DNA sequence: GGCGGCAAGGGAGCTAGTGTATGCCCCTGAGTTGGGGATATCGCCGCC
DNA sequence: CGGTGAACCTTACGTTCAACTGGATCGTGTGTAGGTGCACCG
């Protein structure tokens, strides 16, 4: 599988940065990597599309990167009605969708 | 006067075969290739037979374009004298062509998971393709002497192969959608300039 | 909008056979690969299976390979995912993905997937 | 108040609507979407 | 739900005088799963 940090808090306003890490053929050698945020009790749905892309109708402030063999996303603006869980996928070789694990971000409320 | 249906081509749902490329007429419009850019990463956009440049300042009887799919270490085979699977079987373009090519990348929208079986290319042939001519025969391709009355077995194979198009794929083994505009003119009225 | 409803399953005793069916609208079922992925309650993702877009080739997770059978029918716009040999750990909630336009490698519709309990109680 | 030095006289970047140099895709090609090098006019400030 | 058996160009490369000599090794470098399944005790 893949590694996420167990939790990312930080208050409302700047920046925050979510890193996943995995071996070559994950993401390393694959740019197929791609964002979910998981609301609790919801259906998980797409945030950032491809390695740095966004389908429409998402928010604007989120946006992908991928810096060698990491992925991140970074979130401008945050505020307190995005604390949800995020997962990073990412395909494998011999398919084998590999998922990132768990995220949760919270707001000093 | 009006815009030329750029869209119908480029934003079209599917893309036929390389070995049955389509045509599409265009006339009696304006080539706005301004428009044409921030649809994904084009790929190529080389010209012959015509300076890109001054695109604008001249125009045309009229303008065939020819949409298809082929693999990306493929593309390179859409050239005037170029040799190739595709350069003698499916697609060949003349010596003298009067026009351009146009590739993108169509990974994340043209390539199923297990293999996209839509898109076939001809992989055998009796004899090279004459320019501009299009072949759809899938008659049993004989390879050695001994006739097969038309049944698929040993030495008798199926002419046309399946691209087994599928996301982890190589870099340049992702399809890409190719639209060739052959500019074509005659001592007839002109048709598709854009701008002044 | 697009639609996906899974039929779901109530508790279940281990070892027992299963079948969960989504049934798909408002786009075309049969030019893209659906994927069924499994969500252990409190977890995190996992997926599960895919199927091609005809239903030439199918792919699981090697944790429940050989016991599940991902199929499909377009004729009525249908998944289906038959279980067999359950075990207690395979409790979760099970989502009917779609993977959509512009990418088939990646899930994108994420129906609202039922409810699968495997617990050896009434 | 005039002189000499200044991310500057030649380095690097690409993204089409369009300006003067952190710009111009200028000029087109390995086809994987991009290569190096083209006229500097320059303009504005610390110092003794 | 597995053991055989015979295949079918099998599907996915890493390339150009070619073809199968008619072997799974075979010129230059291939490679394999399902099943078509019909009793089992179930
Ligand atoms: C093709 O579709 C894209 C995205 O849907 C759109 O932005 C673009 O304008 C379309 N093509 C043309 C030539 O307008």
């Amino acid at each position: 599988a893949l590694t996420q940090p167990a939790s990312v808090s930080g208050s409302p306003g700047q920046s925050i940065t979510i890193s996943c890490t995995g071996t070559s053929s994950d993401v390393g050698g694959y740019n197929y990597v791609s964002w979910y945020q998981q609301h609790p009790g919801k259906a998980p749905k797409l945030m950032i599309y491809d390695v740095s892309k966004r389908p429409s109708g998402v928010s604007n402030r989120f946006s992908g990167s991928k810096s060698g063999n990491t992925a991140s996303l970074t979130i401008s603006g945050l505020q307190s009605e995005d604390e949800a869980d995020y997962y990073c996928n990412s395909l494998t070789s011999i398919s084998t969708w590999v998922f990132g694990g768990g995220t949760k971000l919270t707001v000093l409320g | 006067t009006n815009l030329c249906p750029f869209g119908e081509v480029f934003n079209a749902t599917r893309f036929a075969s390389v070995y049955a490329w389509n045509r599409k007429r265009i006339s009696n419009c304006v080539a706005d290739y301004s428009v044409l850019y921030n649809s994904a990463s084009f790929s190529t956009f080389k010209c012959y037979g015509v300076s890109p440049t001054k695109l604008n300042d001249l125009c045309f009887t009229n303008v065939y374009a020819d949409s298809f799919v082929i693999r990306g270490d493929e593309v390179r085979q859409i050239a005037p004298g170029q040799t190739g699977k595709i350069a003698d079987y499916n697609y060949k373009l003349p010596d003298d062509f009067t026009g351009c090519v146009i590739a993108w990348n169509s990974n994340n929208l043209d390539s199923k998971v297990g293999g996209n079986y839509n898109y076939l290319y001809r992989l055998f042939r009796k004899s090279n393709l004459k320019p501009f001519e299009r072949d759809i025969s899938t008659e049993i391709y004989q390879a050695g002497s001994t006739p097969c009355n038309g049944v698929e077995g040993f030495n008798c194979y199926f002419p046309l192969q399946s691209y087994g198009f599928q996301p982890t794929n190589g870099v340049g083994y992702q399809p890409y959608r190719v639209v060739v505009l052959s500019f074509e003119l005659l001592h007839a009225p002109a048709t598709v300039c854009g701008p002044k | 909008q697009v639609q996906l409803v899974e039929s779901g399953g109530g508790v279940v005793q281990p070892g027992r056979s299963l079948r969960l069916s989504c049934a798909a609208s408002g786009f075309t079922f049969s030019n893209y690969a659906m994927y069924w992925v499994r969500q252990a309650p409190g977890k995190g993702l996992e997926w599960v299976a895919v199927i091609s877009y005809d239903g030439s080739n199918k792919y699981y997770a090697d944790s429940v390979k050989g016991r599940f059978t991902i199929s499909r029918d377009n004729s009525k716009n249908t998944l289906y995912l038959q279980m067999n040999s359950l075990r207690t750990e395979d409790t979760a909630v099970y989502y009917c993905a779609s993977g959509s336009d512009y990418g088939d490698y990646l899930l994108v519709y994420w129906g609202q997937g039922t409810l699968v309990t495997v617990s050896s109680a009434s």
